[PDB]
């Protein structure tokens, strides 16, 4: 009631006006979290997207068709992902990147993906896989020297699924391995997954320019399925 | 038909709607435009309930011990208590259309939703539709008994039913495509039946509850001298009870369907 | 490796410290409370006139 | 933190002028702005006030009609539009910033002010002049009409010292709180209707005229002034 | 040899544990059973602080017991006037994923830090009017989890790296660094004499540090999972822990044992924020089941449930005066609670 009621009103409600101006920006940008191993493209992919749109988080922002995305690459952190993954719930999706060239460094990649998928704080967060370094796999398994069945004996009696999509001018004797490493992750995902979040595999190799479009479509699908489960139709 | 049904299921509607507003204004996670539209539907549902009740209510009241009232204002009472039906039916149908359109915008404009619908625009649209309903009722009273104020209502219901069914069929089709995509996922340890049942229990309930009244109106406009038409006319009271049954049924399928809405219901009931 | 010896000295500082009997420490820790239980607003609410949040 | 004025000069009566304040060195858009004038030998007198965001604007009851205030945040400049100058508007107009939040110091910075020549609470300062020498202590009195002590706990009495050839400079805001760059010699006190300012040890930079302001309402009146001499 | 070295280590650990259990005749329960249990304390929200866009992870009262500062995922610090729910300052951060905040005892500075391994010092009493960053502390390697000013020129930080450091804002160096943990150090609390502090480090083990000397003076191991919160008793000779195993425990810097285990079969999710009352008689603990269960320090029970939030509570602090208590949760609302009589 005093003349110092400017603090009571004409300062706090200006601050509130600024805050509600910022709220529109906040609830209009989709946050994405990027995870992966050291011997993958998780550094190459983020910088390639950045090109054409002891520190900690390496912020990265881009937009596709007037929709803003904030991708957070996490940098210099310890080996454990335990207690700082809690902060990343309520993001739109988690972008997990796997190297496909290596096979020695693949079993623990599946183990890490299983750990992420079954995390208690990410049961509603859909994951987007980028089975990167696939050009190396193509040029490598052609000159056959390391056998996949050595590390994965189940690869022996494996058959390429009928719903395959081989690229034009591609040896069919790489596609069985491609979809094998893909559906290993897929079967890890489907088990203990009650439809609240799904897995969206993709095949990028090194420099696929259409990664932003893939993330855009996948985020649209995630939001649509979340609503269609809320709008009980799915 | 008798009146104890009007009292019983009417009070059921009162209880359900007081419950839904109480739970919607008590929880903070439920301040989205969709829930504001749901609350507007519940308010219009109160108005439908009272409008439908206090016609036979007044009829019996003037025909029982509670007859102590001047007959001079009986005309004004009739005016108010047949204008508010015209207000509230349009209000409820516009609200149902509002939830349908909001769901459609969320589904097919998923990544652009928050640049399109906000709380401010939700409130603005609610105020606009209520003002439009008030204007429609004023036209209904001031320009009553004409062949136009009764033609521009049937042609309105028959459009807001077609648009409703179109919106929900489109949603169901998209849901089927998504489910079929999910099914092809390797190691799938998934029913279009669930979506079909939801679409049915929405659209069929709406049409079965509303269409008899407006088809009664169509037969009144068209064939006031035919035996079958007159027999159809003779059922006004149990058409009104079906309208009130729709009024009761709406919160069971719209508000009660959500999960956190039911959690807020459980929290409220333990108080 | 040889770094594990460094833990030994830290453990022996951990050991050679003086320790007070738990009953005496408990008595002191509880005695700190009732010596301030008459000035603790949460423990004993004050009259609303003194309360500066609703008055 | 620097405010410099312009737009002053001789005025033929019946004309109009456009005084301006040009801020620099602080977040002008977060500061409220006042105007205070001063007759060539009288005390100060409040002129107008405009808040941050231009939401609130007051004026002095004397000239509430002719004058009009206005600010413009992007250029960090403050304007005062005034028309049909009366005979008594010959004064030394000052520009004062003031930010209001919990713990802030309103009226903390005073501009150099501009000049011009044209051809209900009150405070009374009991003393007009006090002889003094450096070294001892001085208590300057100032009484009011209403009780400045508000319910919330504040008091809204201010204490500005203006040196013989300088602008006013805040010493103690809200009757007890000392400013930033002021030595801790100064101290304020009083009853709640009659107040006093205390100085422990005088120096060569404490002479001038002392003024007491109330800020309880909007017309921030002034006392006549106490002038100290050596 | 390595095996023999591990041997002596093991026997030193045995000499720790047997010496610890030697002086353990009684428990707080035995000495407090005769003491009058406190009644069912009943707080109530007396005002709500809307304004944060997203989740809240930290809050900290000022020394005036009236101002407030809180941190949020949107990347803003807001300074409230808790008496009138006014907003004093709104400080936008460089990094959105802040995880802690602190308010300087003099009231001139605030600090905040998060997943970025930087501690930022902000100046509130700037002569120019606004709020500006005054220092950046970039010596850490893991994510930053708590900050506590010692004075206007000394701050202490605890990072996801198994390390706690002592800084000086004037220079920005790392005057003293504290090592010995093996997991992510989560919480931190200064003793009410500015000479020691404690830290729980995601390995069920807490430690007592010496801000002057530098070495870990004392170490406690009584939990079984990540330790999420820690706070000194007002005495300065005790501290309470809150861990993911849904159990709180009270230690003592001169007893080397846990005293009370704050367990309840109904409670199943882990603690996330712990704070005491001025008298040290009311131990308040935030939780993850959306309530702020209030426990009695001495009698080891539940004398109050401060359940008024919609999402998980994350921060919990009391005033230095002791007249109120604030709770922040993942619902973006910050509620000051107080009693009534």
């Amino acid at each position: 009631l005093s003349a110092e009621d400017k603090a009571a009103v004409e300062r706090s409600k200006m601050i509130e006006k600024q805050l509600q101006k910022d709220k529109q920006v906040y609830r209009a940008t989709h946050r994405l979290l990027l995870l992966g191993a050291d011997n993958s493209g998780k550094s190459t992919i983020v910088k390639q997207m950045r090109i054409y749109h002891t520190s900690g988080i390496f912020e990265t922002k881009f937009q596709v068709d007037k929709v803003n995305f904030h991708m957070f690459d996490v940098g210099a952190q310890r080996d454990e992902r335990r207690k700082w993954i809690q902060c990343f719930n309520d993001v739109t999706a988690i972008i997990f990147v796997v190297d496909s060239s290596d096979y020695n460094r693949l079993q623990e990649a599946l183990n890490d993906f299983k750990s992420i998928w079954n995390n208690r704080w990410l049961r509603t967060i859909s994951v987007i896989l980028f089975l990167n370094k696939q050009d190396l796999l193509a040029e490598k398994v052609l000159a056959g020297k390391s056998k996949i069945e050595d590390y994965f004996p189940e690869f022996a009696r494996y058959t390429t699924p009928e719903d395959a999509t081989p690229e034009p001018g591609e040896d069919p004797r790489v596609t069985r391995a491609k979809y094998f490493i893909r559906d290993e992750f897929l079967r890890i995902s489907t088990a203990s997954g009650d439809g609240r979040h799904y897995c969206y595999p993709h095949f990028t190799c090194s420099v696929d320019t259409e990664n932003a479009r893939r993330i855009f479509n996948d985020c649209r699908d995630i939001i649509q399925r979340m609503h269609l489960r809320q709008y009980e139709l799915l | 038909i008798a009146v104890e049904v009007f009292l019983t299921l009417g009070v059921i509607s009162l209880l359900e709607n007081i419950l839904v507003i109480g739970a919607i204004v008590k929880n903070k996670n439920l301040h989205s435009p969709m829930y504001f539209f749901v609350c507007s539907l519940a308010v219009a549902d109160m108005l439908v309930s009272m409008s439908s009740a206090w016609e036979t209510i007044t009829i019996y009241l003037l025909n029982n011990k509670h007859l102590v009232i001047a007959d001079a204002f009986v005309r004004h009472i009739d005016n108010v208590f047949d204008s508010m039906i015209c207000i509230s039916v349009v209000a409820s149908m516009c609200s149902l259309l509002a939830i349908a359109v909001d769901r459609y915008v969320t589904i097919f404009y998923a990544l652009r939703y928050h640049h399109i619908m906000t709380a401010r625009r939700s409130g603005a649209i609610i105020a606009g539709i209520w003002a439009f309903c008030t204007g429609c009722g004023i036209v209904f009273i001031l320009y009553s008994e004409s062949t136009y104020v009764i033609l521009c209502l049937i042609s309105m219901f028959f459009a807001m039913l077609f648009l409703l069914v179109s919106l929900y069929i489109h949603m169901f089709l998209l849901a089927r495509t998504h489910v079929k995509r999910i099914a092809a996922l390797p190691g799938a340890s998934r029913t279009s039946m669930q979506g079909a049942v939801t679409v049915t229990m929405l659209l069929g309930v709406f049409t079965v509850c509303w269409a008899p009244f407006f088809l009664h109106l169509t037969l009144m406009l068209s064939c006031p001298q035919n035996l079958y038409c007159s027999r159809f006319m003779s059922h006004f009271n149990m058409y009104l009870i079906l309208i009130m049954c729709n009024s009761v049924m709406d919160p069971l399928i719209y508000a009660f369907r959500s999960q956190e809405m039911r959690k807020t219901f459980k929290e409220i009931i333990c108080c | 490796i040889a770094q594990a010896r460094k833990l030994v000295e830290q453990l022996k500082m951990e050991a050679n410290i003086d320790r007070i009997k738990v009953s005496k420490a408990a008595a002191d820790l509880m005695a700190y409370c009732e010596a301030h239980a008459k000035e603790d607003p949460l423990l004993t609410p004050v009259p609303a006139s003194e309360n500066p949040f609703r008055e | 933190v620097q405010l410099v004025e312009s737009g002053g000069g001789l005025v033929q009566p019946g004309g109009s002028r456009k005084l301006s304040c040009s801020a620099s060195g602080f977040a002008f858009s977060s500061f409220g702005m006042h105007w205070v004038r001063q007759a060539p030998e009288k005390g100060l007198e409040w002129v107008a006030y405009i808040s941050s965001g231009s939401g609130t604007i007051y004026y002095a009851d004397t000239v509430k009609g002719r004058f009009t205030i206005s600010r413009d945040d992007p250029k960090n400049t403050l304007f005062l539009q005034m028309t049909s100058l009366r005979s008594e508007d010959t004064a030394m107009y000052y520009c004062v910033r003031s930010i209001y939040y919990y713990g802030s110091s309103p009226f903390d910075f005073w501009g150099q002010g501009t000049t011009l020549t044209v051809s209900d609470i009150v405070m009374t300062q009991a003393t007009s002049s006090v002889p003094v020498t450096p070294g001892e202590s001085v208590s300057i009195s100032c009484r009011s009409s209403k009780s400045l002590l508000h319910s919330n706990g504040n008091t809204y009495l201010y204490w500005f010292l203006q040196r013989p050839g300088q602008s006013p400079q805040l010493l103690i805001y809200r009757m007890s709180n000392l400013a930033s760059g002021v030595p801790d010699r100064f101290s304020g006190s009083g009853s709640g209707t009659a107040f006093t300012l205390t100085i422990s040890r005088l120096e060569a930079e404490d002479v001038g005229v002392y003024y007491c302001m109330q800020h309880l309402e909007y017309p921030l009146t002034f006392g006549a002034g106490t002038k100290l001499e050596l | 040899e390595l095996d023999q070295l591990r041997q002596e280590a093991e026997q030193l650990k045995n000499q720790i544990r047997d010496a610890r259990k030697a002086c353990a005749d009684a428990t707080l329960s035995q000495i407090t059973n005769n003491i009058d249990p406190v009644g069912r304390i009943q707080m109530r929200t007396r005002r709500t602080l809307r304004g944060h866009l997203a989740k809240i992870y930290a809050m900290h009262w000022g020394t005036d017991s009236r101002l407030l500062v809180s941190a949020s995922q949107d990347g803003k610090l807001i300074i409230w006037d808790s008496y009138t729910t006014n907003k004093v300052h709104a400080i936008p951060l460089r990094s959105s994923w802040v995880m802690t905040c602190a308010y300087a005892p003099s009231g001139n500075y605030v600090a905040c830090g998060g997943l970025d391994n930087i501690c930022s010092i902000y100046n509130l009493k700037t002569r120019e009017g606004n709020v500006r960053v005054s220092r950046e502390l970039a010596g850490h390697t893991g994510y930053l989890s708590c900050c506590r000013f010692l004075d206007d020129n000394q701050i202490v930080t605890s990072s996801g790296d198994t390390t706690c450091a002592l800084w000086d804002i004037e220079t920005g160096q790392q005057t003293t660094t504290f090592t010995g943990h093996t997991g992510d150090v989560m919480s931190l609390s200064l003793a009410p004499d500015t000479r020691l502090f404690v830290s729980g480090a995601c390995d069920a083990s807490a430690k007592l540090w010496d801000v002057r000397e530098g070495m870990c003076r004392q170490t406690f191991t009584g939990h079984e999972s990540d330790i999420n919160a820690i706070c000194f008793f007002p005495n300065g000779n005790a501290f309470a822990t809150g861990s993911d195993d849904a159990t709180c425990r009270l230690f003592d810097l001169r007893a080397d044992q846990e005293l009370m285990t704050y367990s309840h079969d109904n409670i199943i999710c882990g603690i996330t924020s712990v704070s005491f009352s001025k008298s040290g008689r009311l131990l308040l603990a935030g939780y993850d089941d959306f309530n702020c269960n209030v426990w009695d320090a001495l009698k080891a029970d539940r004398a109050g449930v401060l359940a008024g939030h919609d999402n998980r509570v994350s921060c919990l602090g009391v005033t230095d005066d002791g007249m109120a208590v604030a709770t922040g949760s993942w619902d973006s609302f910050l509620k000051i609670w107080n009693g009534s009589s």
